[PDB]
């Protein structure tokens, strides 16, 4: 699921899924 | 940043987990 | 939508939609 | 956190705000 174009809330997906209990930051700007 | 890698351009579990705390 | 129990992807999305253009961190633990 | 504070208790627009950037 993660090696194509993922934008918005496709892209916060992906992040919370790959990182699971360690969270993400998302900083799009 | 992540956009321009991810969303502008193919993502890769690499990019992606230098975004993971 | 934010005056609820929000878990998991649904926390996440709800950071995603309040947050916009800044982007926000998500730091379960 | 904001597990504590968003999941496990009702979540809030203030609260949700602090998190983001």
């Amino acid at each position: 699921f993660v090696n194509q174009h993922l934008c918005g809330s496709h892209l916060v997906e992906a992040l919370y899924l790959v990182c699971g209990e360690r969270g993400f930051f998302y900083t799009p700007k | 940043g992540i956009v321009e890698q991810c969303c502008t351009s193919i993502c890769s579990l690499y990019q992606l987990e230098n975004y993971c705390n």
